[PDB]
């Protein structure tokens, strides 16, 4: 039971980056998948959420227009794509599994399973 | 008249989303019939609820209820409680409703036989009608709808068949209705919000003349919410129109409170959680305010739920709105205005301003029943020459 | 959007001593429906993702030692470590999930 992300990537200003996040060990379509990025030496910033059962998303306003989250249920993989890259986008990008409260059937947004992370560097 | 002529239909596509996690069974839905009575709806579109192993024709049984929804005896109990409260039950029989292709990709004859046999089975069980969606994916759908309509209507005249399409084209709709001329059909014909009042006027009048003013359904989709196509500023306007067009208005659960699936992060656009109070969405407490819930909107006369109840009450009791006699006169660029009448009963005038600017508009003076916006004298006569509409305002007026 | 402020930004504490990190939120994260505080605490070591320590402001995730404890309510919360140990050198974040967008604290560093 783990989440494994794609390798580190280096990009030029104005390009796009697509990070993958493969799930293993659990029912993929039952847990929401969030994305959190961390600039070097900085804090954590939540980007958005995708629900693997249906594909509905919800992005933070800061990233509305540049972020796109998709899913492939056959491969159990979540993709996050960021366009119009600038210097502020150099960060480690994590995919994180949303907690599921078995008792109440609710999904409060805190993260029990994290991915390795993916370093994206922008010139 | 026919029961589905006497008011609005109410689609509950997901039982667990409509009621709450785990309570999504037929027995639990019995406890919501009082609320659905307060909406004055005449029929529920329920399901599908049958056993459907996804994309597997042999392991799909339209005659057996998925245990996660209850038993056959739970369904019988639900039918009697609804009958005692004058609410009818429509069963959705779309076969592969858990897969991507609703009608499978193989064995068209076997799938059609499953539906045909399910019609006869559930008619004997006491259901009042059926709905089949995604008709565009069904080969020779016009022929199958004719066979299914004959069986449904040959069992009893008080039984209904509802077909659903994603299509918005008029020829593709007219060919589906050809061999039927009694099928209630729902489509994306009015789905585009960007259409002006002049265009909405053209859509309605052109459809009624191509169909010979036959009884039809009025809705924005075959299953989706009004908020899937309309912004909040147009919700009240469209609810006034759908409740005052000649035909049966069809809604989905949550339309009465303006339920917006995008407002709840992560929720499926097709089956969002129904917001009864502040405990309905405990995942993200800040996402739901009181004005978004049934409990909060029930205390507000200006709420969308209060308008839904007022329009539904008028649609099910006024004889001019129960029978389909309708004429829309030219009255402006962004205006849609029409009269509704039947013999000598009370007549109703509907004036709809789809634009963002005030636009100017049979007796000289008529009594205003309600407006989609506050600040007017309801129960005090207005006049139809200095009629002035605010942006996105709709008016309903009475005169004998 | 709810702002999370941690205090202090850096904390030096000897081994086997009480370590106290505070977290303040610009808005109450107490849900009056279930009387729960929608707050979580994470631990992050260099080169590694954050690790969930505490949720519901005071419920500890299975596997986290007993010395870690979370307290507080409403708008004020505290992460406390009874006796600091060597493997606890990390950056500690609080996170609210009462509303969207999800926001974190700036982080507190914990050294010997």
């Amino acid at each position: 039971v783990q989440l494994v992300q794609s390798g580190a990537e280096v990009k030029k200003p104005g390009a796009s980056v697509k990070v993958s996040c493969k799930a293993s060990g659990y029912t993929f379509t039952s847990y929401y998948m969030h994305w959190v990025r961390q600039a070097p030496g900085q804090g954590l910033e939540w980007m958005g959420i995708i629900n693997p059962s249906g594909g509905s998303t919800s992005y933070a306003q800061k990233f509305q227009g540049r972020v796109t989250m998709t899913r492939d249920t056959s491969t159990s993989t979540v993709y996050m794509e960021l366009s119009s890259l600038r210097s502020e986008d150099t960060a480690v990008y994590y995919c994180a599994r949303g907690y599921y409260d078995i008792l109440t059937g609710s999904r409060p947004i805190f993260f029990d399973i994290w991915g390795q992370g993916t370093m994206v560097t922008v010139s | 008249q026919k029961w589905w002529h006497t008011g609005a239909l109410y689609r509950i596509g997901d039982l667990q989303a409509f009621q709450g996690h785990g309570a999504g069974n037929l027995a639990g839905l019995k406890g919501r019939l009082d609320y659905l009575s307060s909406l004055k709806v005449k029929g529920l579109v329920l399901g599908p609820i049958h056993k459907n192993q996804k994309d597997d024709v042999a392991q799909t049984d339209l005659l057996q209820i998925d245990p996660n929804f209850g038993s056959k005896e739970d369904f019988d109990s639900l039918l009697q409680s609804a009958k005692k409260k004058s609410i009818r039950v429509i069963l959705d029989l779309t076969p592969n409703y858990r897969g991507e292709n609703s009608w499978f990709s193989t064995q068209v004859d076997t799938v059609a036989t499953k539906v045909k046999d399910a019609l006869e089975f559930w008619l004997q069980a006491g259901v009042d009608g059926f709905q089949v969606r995604d008709i565009e994916n069904l080969k020779d759908a016009s022929s199958f709808l004719a066979e299914w309509q004959n069986i449904t209507k040959g069992f009893s005249e008080d039984r209904l068949l509802i077909a659903g399409t994603n299509s918005s084209d008029l020829q593709q709709i007219l060919s589906l209705l050809e061999s039927n001329k009694d099928l209630l059909l729902t489509s994306s014909y009015l789905s585009d919000s960007g259409s002006t009042g002049e265009h909405t006027k053209s859509l309605v009048t052109q459809y009624l003349n191509a169909t010979g003013n036959r009884w039809c359904s009025w809705s924005l989709s075959q299953a989706r919410l009004l908020t899937s196509f309309l912004p909040a500023q147009l919700l009240r306007l469209y609810q006034l129109m759908l409740f005052t067009l000649p035909g049966t208005p069809v809604f989905s659960y949550g339309d009465e409170i303006g339920l917006d699936a995008a407002a709840l992060p992560g929720q499926p656009m097709e089956a969002p959680v129904m917001l009864w109070d502040e405990s309905s969405f405990p995942d993200i407490p800040g996402a739901v305010s009181a004005n978004m819930t049934v409990k909060g909107q029930s205390e507000d006369p200006g709420s969308l739920l209060s308008l839904f109840r007022r329009l539904s009450d008028q649609r099910s009791k006024e004889r001019s709105l129960l029978h389909g006699d309708f004429h829309a006169f030219s009255a402006g660029p962004g205006l849609f205005s029409y009269i509704r009448h039947w013999d000598q009963n009370e007549r109703f005038l509907v004036v709809l301003n789809f634009g963002d600017v005030g636009l100017s508009a049979l007796p000289a003076k008529a009594d205003l029943l309600l407006s989609t916006q506050p600040g007017r004298e309801e129960g005090s006569p207005l006049e139809l020459e200095r009629l002035k509409l605010e942006p996105h305002e709709g008016l309903l007026l009475r005169f004998p | 959007d709810i702002v999370m402020t941690q205090s202090p930004d850096s904390l030096a504490v000897s081994l086997g001593e009480r370590a106290t990190i505070n977290c303040k939120s610009s808005q109450s994260v107490l849900y009056s429906s279930n009387n729960k505080n929608y707050l979580a605490w994470y631990q992050q070591k260099p080169g590694q993702p954050p690790k969930l320590l505490i949720y519901w402001a005071s419920t500890r995730e299975s596997g986290v030692p007993d010395r870690f404890s979370g307290s507080g309510s409403g708008t004020d919360f505290t992460l406390t470590i009874s006796s600091l140990q060597a493997e606890d050198v990390a950056v500690y974040y609080c996170q609210q999930y009462y509303n969207t967008p999800i926001t974190f604290g700036q982080g507190t560093r914990l050294e010997i």
